């Protein structure tokens, strides 16, 4: 006898391609703008 | 033969007779025992698998009769199974069996790695 060819079903051999892929994060961070701040109260000018 | 495979296929059919603490259906083995669909037809064990006689001489709690399962000698499939490499074990209790025995006993033969 002759199998001419034969191979198996199905499984890793069908995977090889496909890992799958990974991927990326990030925080999670900010800060606040303090431009436009001054106290609230203010009388050491009126030294004038 | 008849009489031994019958106590395999009653333990096999426990879960679906009479209530348990973890019940096992006839769908739930496929899920579990195929790892692929024609790697399908796993061997069969069952234990304790003594006369009278015996049974007086020996300790027979779920860590003993979990541990003599994987006896290369007490397979109902006349092959050394290691001769190879296990994909998946399905282990089916019955009678006075507290799970966290069954959870020691298995983790110990995967210790036996």
């Amino acid at each position: 006898p002759d199998l001419k060819n034969v191979k198996s079903k199905i499984g890793s051999t069908e995977n090889l391609k496909h890992q799958p892929g990974g991927g990326k994060v990030q925080i999670i961070n900010k800060k606040l703008d303090l431009s436009n701040v001054q106290s609230k109260c203010g009388s050491k000018d009126n030294i004038k | 033969l008849n009489r031994l495979i019958s106590q395999i296929v009653s333990s096999i059919t426990a879960s679906l007779r009479f209530d348990g603490a973890l019940n096992v259906d006839l769908t739930e083995f496929q899920t579990n025992l195929v790892p692929y669909p024609r790697i399908h037809f796993p061997l069969a064990t069952y234990a304790p698998v003594i006369s009278a006689e015996k049974a007086y001489h020996e300790q027979l709690s779920v860590a003993e009769i979990t541990n003599a399962c994987f006896e290369p000698a007490n397979q109902m499939v006349k092959c050394d199974p290691r001769h190879g490499k296990y994909m998946a074990c399905c282990l089916l209790y019955r009678g006075d069996v507290v799970p966290k025995d069954v959870n020691a006993a298995i983790a110990t033969i995967k210790t036996k790695r």
